RNA sequence: AAAAUUUAAAUUUUUUUUUUUUU
């Protein structure tokens, strides 16, 4: 199993090796690119891993710790794909921002990180209104000082900002929040494009090199 | 896209007609002075009633007739409100209410009503017709608008000329404009329109089951009068004395005795104004021909 | 305080989706366009002309086609085809009024379902204006010479044409843009595209009948009457056909230019005003503001000129220099695909 | 008439004119849009009928109606420039067409997002001196390759065969059936229209998998 | 110099004014900054649309692009940043033609330009510099080239042009061009001859014009 | 004869100077430069200033441009919960005054205002970019309820410059002869809202006639007669 | 003769051109 249209079947749920006399139990379990199908052939059915993507096979396993052997399934793509790294619960994701409430502040989709930095960009073109967006409330922009929060003092439009996913929210947007110190604003041009490139000072605070300028940015750890 | 007035300058106004007052300085039965000016075009006018200010424009060309009615030219009217006018309005909306009910009175008006001959623009059966264009345009709005394009269309109409026509099967010999002279056009009727404005200082109730008739009716309501309006009444009549259109589409009830008692004093009204367009269609042309005197002799 | 402030660096494609403009000016710094090409590094251009038009096979014209000139294009990221039709109406020295035009439309399949985008309605337009222009069509080209299809003996039919020379008729032209995958401006190709099109088209043999069996009607009116004048359908041959006659000497072609100013900051080592043509990519199409775009036949002719200045200033030698690099690359594909 | 657009003077008319087992055959391309994440190519001849066509691909985009728990697939058919299929003849196609995907795309995958399918009958020949229905099954194909080359959960390379007016559409190597078409033909033909709809499903696929693979 | 003009002549709307060169008579309006729609919005600089309605007939695609390379036009001259997220439509009226409306756009091009710069004035927008705009055209026969032409010149004029530059420092500065609209045939060698009065005339506009504005509104300004 | 100047005039001022900036003039965050760029006459402010001027062109305007500790006068549109939704002029943008700025100051205590009701605030806290605010009761009110909701009076709008004239200028003669015939009251809002409210509905027509046709004419001397004239007017009956 | 007793009301945007109905 190595190389795989949509549609490849691969492999059964569960195999077997013998290591040495006693017997191990493998179990294939279904990841990304996956989907357990049962099969009836001549009268007996039959669940096995299929391929269901463009790419290469690869099986791992980990066993969380805080005869038989799970096996992860894995499926990628393999010598440019977001819909492949849709944003999940929890995750770091750079945005553009759009529009500054006094309730909240609404940012679209652009990039999603990755583990263990690795990326994914979505290739969409935002000139139609076609990307995903999302909303931080301007509650969730830190929790220090959580209450008397003053929307205008950490952000303006069309500025970066390296913020987590809370949840799902609606389908029109999202619940997101940047309540870190290692998170918060990345990089915007001075007066919102009006001036040159702006640096953040601190953690807590950001300038501009040539002017002598300075702005009051909830900015990231550096 | 929302106009925004407070209750407190509701109450002022709707004060102010119970104590026989309203802000403009007429009275509740008077209309508004109408300045009507030319341009060098023929079926080019400017017209012009204090702040409302309007601008149309008539036009012709060739084409051929429908099967529909093959004996007769082609004709109809665009009233295209642009924002100009006012912010409330969209982009060319054919599709609002309030254009529509600018609409089919215009409609109504001059279309189904017929004071232009569409017969005298056969020029040849069924082949080659005019096709005579209005397009109304709004400069800025104080209300009396479709009393303005009703005004301002017929205002055109009595300034159009078309040119010189000669027929020999295809051979149709559109003159130059300057050696053969332009031919105006054939007026059956001249109708104008009247707004009536109506405002109950009362409730419902008292409207409905108050037998006392205590509604006060006003001619062209201005911007502020026309926001809290109740019903909303169109008459239109001619000079031979005959009811062109009526439209009560609704709105506040509205006692029968009133409206004819109502538009009895749209007669006389409409009656001078109309002769002052006719003397300007002359005055003009007399200036136009004394000037053409200024022209000959001066040439 | 003197402070080595550490900043934040990306991958490319993250840097152009957040900043069309900061990426421009680190190609800048280069002296590149973030297209990978240096300044005047000019898109290839690949054609096929005549492919869908009924009028392929000179040997076998088949039955149901109606299409005269075709024409494909590709340059860069974007394929453009570009169909001709003609419609005909019944008609009844190099001066404007004897000068005519098509009817385009033209459709950009942007991913936007809906009504007409405002970008095409510009289009369909601006080619036709232009076209006008050009001055390229006399409508003697469109004075057709119908022929009469005599009913001869034993039920046969021959058209009796007549040649070098009652009703008049008149070919009237249509084409039809469709444009796929747009990376960036696209009204250069939109000309380009047309150009060879129209070479190819033929205009397709006309007749009347002998005696067309469609005469005279008459009308009552309600006591008069008229006559309907005798309805003679004009019939394009299935097979004959003619070319088309062009005012070749003023076929033009297009080309953008971009004019851009520098900021000193933007740099990354491995005033200042340069003029970038061959324009595309989003971040160029955002970012570039004094722009020319130009027309231009090949021996020095000038359909027309099309300047925005909105950015920069415009030298009188940028000027001179897209000039220099308007004769180049027209007058190449007048070569290119020798039409 | 239409103030949007440039349709010439009114009375003009267009031109007219008149008269004085096969193989099929197809060249599969994908990646050549940029526009879109995911494009396919489609030429297509057989012995009078030469037709090409094609299927794009925008997703996922985004909803701005409300919440839903998985995807949402959105099909358009327009015509290309000769040939003129009616409108309500093209919206039933279309109608069969989410039908199948619906058995194919792991939406589940993709919540609160959108597919965008825009399918362009470009150009075809009829040269032969339910003529949508001769077109049904080469649309399938040519969406599956295009939605491969945006890389979406697929479940299989299903296909449709073809056999005389009848379209019916397979997975598993067809030994299921996923999408049924029938226009007038014979009576109880139906089991020799699965058997040749069957091999060029059995033909197609393996021209797919070649187009990608190989790639 | 045939041309005069109006300020401040409509009621509801911020910017006003009727622009009247020789024989086109055109009035622009302006209202902004309001309230911008959903779709229309920008985070960052000010949106703008704009509305052309004709004389003659509705809004086609003839009216369309003599919009839109106004749309480019104004967006320099506008201090953009000044009122992100907000919206200010202008509109223009064509009234009177002035040139075939079926043959040419040429002077209404000029015309509107010179039109809504009046009206921007009117509605005391911040803004950037000083502009002008005027027809010019070379003969067909004649090979002459006239500076504001008519539409019987238009006939027998080879080509058309349209310039529109930017003016400071007293408006004396050529600061950019804005538009060059060429159109006809035209060669190299004309071109640098044909900005070469309209380097002097549409300043030699502007001095009229500098003048107009303070003389329309110093009574408007309070002392 | 004046300091009247163009956008895209060169600016007439040293740039060696401390100087406040006033409205009109614009710096440049990109090229640090500064220009005028607006249409009218400039105002010198004269020297002495600590040794710090400050330049401001008169510019002519309807549409009002919110701006900070500024009297204006505002319409109830809606009840977002804690914050108001106020307008002050027709098609621009809403205004967002909290519920609690007001000089009973008590958050358990919420007020009586509903949709349409008139109220005299000064804005408070207004970024360029930013859903602007107001308040009535203000900390530069210094514990003052001078601002509030108003009654039922009658509210007429004017162009802005002459609200200025209204508010800065005691030359302005409009309120001397106004008070030569009636007693009554009058609001100011810089958002070119004047709120009148008399003991008569009469006078306050003769106070609606005069307002609208002076600040038509705006020829501040010939108001004697004319504001004078329409009491005849009135007495006319 | 004292003593005291009770409440709580809802916030921030998705769509396809106008004929044409019997003197």
């Amino acid at each position: 199993p190595e190389i795989a249209y949509p549609g490849k079947l691969i492999c059964p749920q569960y195999g077997t090796e013998n290591k040495d006399g006693e017997d191990i139990i493998f179990n294939y379990v279904p990841g990304p690119g996956t989907k357990l199908i049962q099969y009836e052939h001549n009268g007996r059915t039959l669940e096995a891993i299929t391929a269901t993507l463009v790419g290469t096979v690869r099986c791992e396993e980990e066993k969380k710790t805080d005869t038989v052997k799970n096996i992860l399934v894995s499926v990628l793509p393999g010598t440019n794909d977001f819909a492949n790294n849709l944003p999940k619960e929890g995750d770091i994701v750079l945005t553009r921002v759009t529009r500054l409430s006094l309730q909240r502040a609404n940012v679209e989709i652009l990039a999603v990180e990755d583990k263990p930095a690795t990326f994914s960009v979505s290739q969409a073109s935002s000139d139609l209104g076609e990307t995903f967006r999302g909303i931080i409330r301007s509650q969730d922009v830190r929790s220090t000082d959580r209450d008397r929060v003053k929307v205008i003092e950490c952000f303006k439009p069309g500025d970066i900002v390296r913020a987590q996913v809370l949840s799902l929210g609606d389908g029109t947007n999202y619940y997101l929040t940047t309540a870190r110190n290692d998170l918060g604003v990345v990089f915007a041009r001075a007066a919102n494009g009006a001036g040159g490139l702006m640096y953040a000072t601190d953690w807590q605070m950001m300038t501009s090199p040539v002017t002598g300028a300075t702005e009051k940015r909830k900015c990231a750890k550096p | 896209k929302d106009i925004e007035i407070s209750a407190s300058e509701s109450k002022f106004i709707l004060e102010a007609l119970r104590q026989n007052y309203r802000l403009d300085g007429r009275s509740f039965d008077q209309f508004r002075d109408v300045e009507i000016t030319f341009g060098k075009e023929f079926g080019d006018v400017s017209v012009k009633m204090g702040n409302t200010k309007v601008h149309c424009r008539i036009s012709c060309q060739i084409a051929q007739p429908y099967e529909d009615r093959p004996f007769e030219g082609l004709f109809v009217i665009s009233t295209e409100i642009s924002p100009m006018a006012g912010s409330q309005f969209e982009n060319g909306n054919i599709t609002g209410e309030d254009e529509v009910l600018c609409s089919r009175i215009i409609e109504k008006s001059v279309r189904r009503s017929g004071a232009l001959d569409v017969e005298g623009l056969c020029i040849v059966a069924g082949s080659k017709c005019w096709a005579v264009r209005a397009d109304v345009h709004f400069l800025d709005c104080d209300g009396g608008f479709i009393d303005a394009s009703c005004i301002a269309v017929m205002a055109g109409l009595m300034h159009f000329k078309k040119p010189d026509i000669t027929v020999h099967g295809e051979q149709i010999i559109v003159h130059p404009v300057n050696e053969r002279e332009p031919v105006p056009l054939g007026i059956l009727h001249i109708p104008i329109c009247v707004t009536f404005s109506f405002f109950n200082p009362q409730d419902t109730e008292e409207n409905i089951k108050g037998e006392t008739n205590s509604e006060i009716s006003i001619i062209d309501a201005t911007l502020k009068e026309e926001l809290l309006r109740d019903g909303v009444l169109t008459v239109t009549l001619n000079k031979n004395r005959e009811v062109v259109q009526v439209s009560k589409a609704g709105g506040l009830p509205m006692d029968a005795l009133t409206l004819m008692k109502c538009c009895h004093e749209a007669y006389s009204i409409i009656e001078k104004i109309t002769d002052q367009i006719l003397q300007l269609l002359k005055e003009d042309s007399e200036k136009r021909n004394k000037y053409a005197a200024m022209l000959t002799s001066e040439n | 305080e003197t402070i080595e402030i550490h900043p934040i660096t990306f991958p490319p494609e993250v840097l152009a989706r957040i900043s069309p403009e900061l990426s421009l000016q680190r190609h800048l710094s280069l002296g590149i366009r973030p297209c990978l090409r240096k300044y005047e590094e000019f898109r290839d251009v690949a054609i096929e002309n005549n492919t869908l038009s009924r009028y392929a096979d000179a040997g076998n014209i088949d039955t149901k086609n109606n299409i005269l000139g075709s024409n494909v294009l590709k340059s860069g990221k974007t394929i453009v085809i570009t169909s001709i039709t003609g419609g005909i109406i019944e008609e009844t020295e190099d001066i404007i009024a004897n000068y005519a035009s098509v009817y385009p439309v033209v459709e950009v399949e942007r991913g936007r379902v809906g009504a007409c985008t405002d970008e095409e309605m510009t289009i369909s337009q601006k080619l036709h204006d232009s076209i006008l222009h050009s001055r390229i069509l006399p409508k003697k080209a469109l004075k057709v010479k119908a022929g009469v299809r005599s009913a001869n003996e034993d039920g046969t039919f021959s058209v009796l044409y007549p040649d070098e020379l009652k009703r008049k008729w008149s070919y009237v032209l249509y084409a039809k843009i469709v444009v796929l995958s747009r990376t960036g401006p696209v009204f250069d190709l939109c000309w380009n595209s047309l150009m060879y099109a129209l070479q190819s088209v033929k205009l397709p043999r006309a007749f009347i009948d002998e005696r067309a069996s469609d005469l005279r009607m008459t009308i009552r009116t309600r006591g008069r009457s008229a006559t309907i004048r005798e309805t003679y359908e004009i019939i394009c041959d299935q097979t004959k056909s003619v070319p088309l006659m062009i005012n070749a000497k003023n076929i033009a072609f297009a080309s953008n230019y971009g004019i851009v100013e520098l900021d000193p900051e933007c740099q990354l080592q491995n005033l200042n005003t340069v003029l970038i043509a061959d324009l595309d990519t989003e971040a160029e199409e955002t970012s570039i503001h004094s722009t020319i775009s130009i027309l231009a036949a090949p021996s020095g002719n000038y359909k027309q000129l099309t300047l925005m200045g909105g950015g920069a200033k415009i030298t009188p030698e940028m000027i001179k220099r897209s000039l220099l690099l308007s004769r180049v690359r027209a007058d190449d594909l007048s070569t290119r695909f020798n039409i | 008439q239409d103030r949007r657009r440039l349709l010439g003077p009114a009375a003009a008319k267009p031109m007219a004119f008149s008269n004085t087992e096969s193989e099929q055959e197809l060249s599969l391309h994908t990646g050549f849009i940029e526009n879109c994440n995911g494009s396919a190519l489609v030429e297509a001849r057989s012995l009078g009928h030469q037709t090409s066509l094609i299927s794009a691909v925008y997703g996922p985009r985004s909803i701005r109606g409300s919440f839903t728990s998985q995807g949402t697939i959105s099909i358009q058919l327009k015509n290309g420039l000769l040939e003129k299929y009616n409108t309500n003849e093209l919206k039933e196609v279309s109608s069969f067409l989410m039908g199948i995907f619906n058995s194919v795309v792991n939406l589940s995958r993709y919540p609160k997002s959108g597919i965008d399918i825009f399918v362009y009958l470009t150009y075809d020949k009829d040269l032969t001196n339910s003529q949508i229905s001769s077109l049904i099954p080469h649309c399938i194909t040519s969406i599956t390759l295009a939605l491969a080359d945006a890389g979406i959960e697929l479940v299989d390379m299903a296909g449709a065969g073809e056999a005389n007016g009848t379209v019916v559409s397979f997975i598993k190597n067809g030994e299921e059936i996923v999408g049924f078409w029938k226009d007038d033909g014979d009576d109880e033909d139906l089991l020799e229209c699965l058997d040749r709809c069957k091999e060029q499903y059995n033909r197609y696929r393996d021209l797919m998998i070649s187009c990608l693979m190989n790639q | 110099m045939s041309v005069q003009a109006e300020i401040g002549i409509l009621d509801h709307v911020d910017g006003s004014s009727e622009f009247v060169s020789q024989d086109t008579k055109v009035i622009c309006s302006v209202t902004g900054p309001i309230e911008p729609k959903a779709r229309q919005e920008l985070p960052t600089q000010l949106a703008l649309e704009i509305i052309v309605r004709p004389a003659k007939g509705v809004a086609t695609t003839r009216e369309k692009v003599l919009e839109d390379k106004l749309r480019a036009v104004l967006t320099p001259l506008i201090t953009r940043h000044c009122y992100p997220r907000q919206l200010c439509q202008i509109t223009c009226q064509i009234l009177e033609s002035g040139e075939d409306e079926a043959e040419f756009s040429l002077r209404e091009l000029s015309c509107c330009i010179n039109a809504a710069f009046l009206a921007l004035v009117d509605a005391g927008i911040a803004l950037n510099s000083m502009c002008a705009s005027i027809p010019i055209a070379i003969i067909k026969d004649t090979s002459d080239i006239i500076v504001d032409p008519t539409a019987e010149q238009l006939k027998i004029s080879l080509s058309v042009h349209t310039l529109a530059l930017e003016f400071v420092n007293g408006g004396k500065v050529v600061k950019n061009v804005l538009l060059l609209d060429s159109n006809g045939d035209f060669n190299e060698d004309q071109l640098f001859s044909l900005l070469e009065l309209g380097e002097q005339k549409c300043q030699e506009l502007v001095t009229n014009i500098r003048r107009i504005i303070q003389d329309n509104i110093s009574p408007r300004l309070v002392v | 004869m004046s300091t009247f100047i163009f956008p895209g005039d060169s600016f007439p001022v040293d740039p060696t100077t401390p100087v406040k900036l006033g409205p009109g003039i614009y710096c440049d965050p990109n090229t640090q430069e500064i220009r005028p760029v607006n249409t009218g006459v400039l105002h010198v402010s004269a020297k002495g200033k600590s040794g710090v001027q400050t330049a401001y062109i008169d510019y002519s305007s309807k549409r009002y441009i919110p701006s900070v500790n500024d009297f204006v006068i505002g319409v109830i549109i809606g009840t977002f919960s804690d914050s108001y939704k106020v307008s002050l002029q027709n098609f621009s943008s809403s205004v967002s005054l909290s519920y609690m700025a007001f000089p009973n100051a008590s958050k358990k205590n919420r007020p009586t205002l509903q949709v349409g009701d008139l109220v005299y605030a000064r804005v408070c806290t207004a970024e360029k970019e930013l859903e602007a605010e107001i308040e009535c009761f203000d900390s530069t009110t210094g514990r003052d309820a001078g601002f509030g909701i108003l009654e039922d009076g009658m509210i007429i709008d004017v162009n802005l410059n002459f609200a200025r004239q209204l508010l800065f200028n005691n030359d302005f003669p409009l309120l001397k002869v106004l008070a030569a015939h009636t007693k009554f009251e009058v609001a100011i809002g810089l958002n070119g809202k004047i709120w009148v409210k008399c003991e008569e509905l009469s006078n306050t027509l003769a106070c609606y006639r005069t307002i609208m046709e002076c600040c038509q004419k705006n020829d501040t001397a010939a108001f004697k007669d004319i504001a004078k004239r329409q009491f005849k007017e009135i007495l006319t009956v």
